[PDB]
DNA sequence: CGTTAGGCATTAAGCTGAACGCACAAAGGAACAAAATAAACAATACCACCGAAACAAAGAATTAGAATAGTATAACGCTAACAAACATAAATTAG
DNA sequence: CTAATTTATGTTTGTTAGCGTTATACTATTCTAATTCTTTGTTTCGGTGGTATTGTTTATTTTGTTCCTTTGTGCGTTCAGCTTAATGCCTAACG
């Protein structure tokens, strides 16, 4: 018989060791891929530089988790804990995005 | 050096959308936050793109620095501390 | 013999009766297309102004004013825009 | 008690003509009566008005002599 | 015979006047002489298309006149000028009337 | 007597004050708190009547800014009301906390 | 003629709430709003004193209310430029 | 034997290039003579502010470096330099550590 | 022989040794506090630039700067900001 | 890279008459506002549930790292030549 | 209703594109290492619906309470033309 733990304690845990640890969540590869398949529409043949790439990335990283710290203030204002698309699309509207 | 690229909004994955949810406090997380967060991800980034094409199409160049970047940031109000 | 207020009172009035004929307009309206036109110029004018310093230049020209154009202005303002600017100044050359 | 400002040419001619047009026009809201009366007074001609302007004068006069040292002093 | 500046480009914004107020306005040392041309063609344009709107609000409520509450109603209405005109109120406005679904009865 | 429902008035009053344009602050004693308050940076501090007539307006563009907010945030937590949690929250997602 | 917060009455927040198209307003909603308001003007009218107290002028005009509502994001149109 | 304005002043961020960086910034035709001295003398004193907090925040984390996650707790965990420092985020920053009360069990 | 990039590097790192002797400092970090100088020297010349442009001052004095200070920096900062400019431009017309 | 000694030409402090701005006299219902009340509908407390999200182990498949070579590109310096500020004479226009 | 504000012409000058070169970081390739994304099978718990109590808002009427729009007069505030010292920018020199 293994040992298993409950749904949110591990996650707390997570929250935690995320919030404690400063490097970024998502990799350098596929953020590269996607920003030059974005870019082509602009102007095709563009070179990133590394740095660009990784800017673009802290930023992003800095956006969404603003954006989830709005998200669970207005699901936990809703009495809820599982955040919702609508709790997005609400506190992008109440921000001024749109 | 040509090629043509697609379908790398699935490259931004699930359990790593998870992670940048955790960062942000969040204590549970819904089936379908995915493609509305890879959308949201995806105007963001348009948006901030095609400032910093702008800016280094004005200086008639032919690379993206992460100087232009910082000033397409600059432009939305969300200012970048780090690289200049 | 009041000092005289400078302001773009008649030209919205001009620009209004090539495009409405019939219809008149306030005086506070008049004042707010006042402060919305001083308000684009401010925008336009920084934009161009952050541009040339970017760049290192000491001269703001079209191209600056045409890139702060697409930068500011979002959907098809911007190219609207931008065809009547190049539209003036090959009005401007021509002549 | 304190002291009043001596009331001027229009408002001592619109306390008796407000009240020719209270009975005149005693349903009419005190909010039009006093817009037909700044109407009516900017008809009247300087000799006309005249009359009006010396007896606000002389109550100013008089005004001052109960009240010498009186001075205007409004709240900003 | 000369012509003046505003008319060389065929429009009605002076040519002038914005020229001065970019150079005293302080954005650059040097300005280019296509700027002010440009710059004045980009304003005629956009109070070109707030009055056009302007017109057919002030129109389509059988008025004649251009009162603030029919700006705000061309402002508000539109979706690309909302995005120019998001942040500024304008005075003597109002709002762009509509009612969320949820309050309304059935 | 015939009492109308509870709402059907506030739903005129809705549509009334929507269509209307006017300034729904009277002047005197907004006036009298502007000058109340601004004693308490600077003394003999006198406004210009339109200086007051701007704050009025753009205290009411806020407050409607606001409460607009207040209800995207009310109906959202399933609610017709408005509570000042709805405020609080309005206030705290746009960054002004 | 102290207390002017309650200058700001009951009905002239339920007409500022019903322009915003809300069908139920609590009575809780009124205080706070009063403070609300009070902070939003203790911002503004300081940015405005500032300024007229770097022209070394003894009134507030409309145009030091406009630049003081500018620097917060909310431009008022209207009032000169 | 002549001293530099920075030390003139008292301290240690350069007048001239503060005063340098104003004539070429283009804010003005002309700047006062009191304005890079008044400029580096806030500049100095609230770089002061940041990396007191940072070394006290790096110290009580019994750390001897300050990265960047030093200097966003610092930020973050005051109060009057939250108001100044709101909008803008810190590259490899992460985030203030605080939970929602809600979230934690009883 | 490759140019120079003029920073602010030395002078951050002038007022850590003087606050903080024993605590070292990254590169990232001062390239953070670099950003930081120039982002805060922005908002204060813009804000004496306009202020001046209000006015109608062609001089900008340490009297736009004391009052974009009182404007932009929140709280006891802006009064200790204040006491230290003040501090300094005695410091520099005594000598 | 940073500071310092003398012109000079621009600029803010100083001053006074003049013009602006605001409060306030009466009026006297109109329009607003506070207060008390009936009750009706909205917020909320509680309960069931069920399917949806978390947790786990395995493997796959992807990224990381490194050496390296080409290689477009960007960032250095001369140079012309071009475009814009500046000094000085109409004109139309407009508050 | 005529001063004033934009427009045109020639001159200087200082900015910038063209050109060359080269360095330099960018892109691609191919290997191992590692690490982490996706599948599949538990499992357990929170969003949502449904009902009942309650608590509090609304709409209304009565009774105060104020307001509002009108012109002339008094007084304090600002502003603009004119004086005048302050000062900052430019150049040459030095470190």
């Amino acid at each position: 018989k293994p040992h298993r733990y409950r749904p949110g304690t591990v996650a707390l845990r997570e929250i935690r060791r995320y919030q404690k640890s400063t490097e970024l969540l998502i990799r350098k590869l596929p953020f590269q891929r996607l920003v030059r398949e974005i870019a082509q529409d602009f102007k095709t043949d563009l070179r990133f530089q590394s740095s660009a790439v990784m800017a673009l990335q802290e930023a992003s990283e800095a956006y969404l988790v603003g954006l989830f710290e709005d998200t669970n203030l207005a699901a936990i204002h809703a009495k809820r804990v599982t955040i919702m698309p609508k709790d997005i699309q609400l506190a992008r509207r109440i921000r001024g995005e749109r | 050096h040509r090629k043509v690229l697609r379908d790398n909004i699935q490259g931004i994955t699930k359990p790593a959308i998870r992670r940048l949810a955790r960062r942000g406090g969040v204590k549970r997380i819904s089936g379908l936050i995915y493609e509305e967060t890879r959308g949201v991800l995806k105007v963001f980034l348009e948006n901030v793109i095609r400032d910093a094409v702008t800016y280094t199409e004005h200086a008639k160049r032919k690379t993206v620095t992460a100087m232009d970047v910082v000033y397409a940031l600059k432009r939305q109000g969300r200012t970048l501390y780090g690289f200049g | 013999k009041r000092s005289r207020k400078e302001s773009y009172s008649v030209y919205v009035y001009k620009v209004l009766k090539q495009v409405h004929p019939d219809t008149g307009i306030s005086s506070k309206a008049m004042g707010i297309m006042n402060s919305f036109v001083n308000d684009i110029f401010e925008r336009i004018a920084g934009e161009a102004s952050r541009l040339a310093h970017y760049n290192k230049r000491s001269t703001i020209t079209s191209r600056e004013i045409q890139t702060a154009v697409r930068l500011l202005l979002p959907g098809e303002l911007a190219k609207h825009a931008v065809s009547e600017g190049t539209k003036a100044v090959t009005k401007y050359t021509s002549a | 008690d304190r002291v009043k400002r001596p009331m001027n040419a229009f408002m001592v001619w619109s306390r008796g003509q407000r009240r020719k047009m209270a009975q005149e026009n005693p349903k009419m809201h005190n909010s039009e009566i006093s817009k037909r009366l700044g109407a009516e007074w900017k008809l009247l001609s300087e000799t006309e008005k005249r009359p009006f302007i010396d007896e606000a004068k002389r109550l100013r006069a008089l005004h001052m002599k109960e009240h010498p040292d009186y001075k205007y002093r409004p709240r900003r | 015979k000369a012509k003046t500046r505003s008319s060389r480009a065929g429009l009605q914004f002076p040519v002038g006047r914005v020229h001065r107020l970019l150079r005293k306005g302080n954005y650059s040392e040097r300005v280019g002489a296509g700027a002010p041309v440009y710059l004045a063609a980009v304003l005629e344009y956009l109070t070109a298309e707030i009055l056009e709107l302007a017109g057919n609000a002030a129109r389509d409520n059988k008025k004649t006149r251009i009162i603030p509450r029919h700006l705000q109603l061309a402002i508000r209405n539109d979706e690309e000028l909302n995005k120019l005109l998001g942040r500024v109120t304008i005075a003597q406005g109002g709002v762009l009337p509509n009612i969320q679904a949820v309050l309304l009865p059935k």
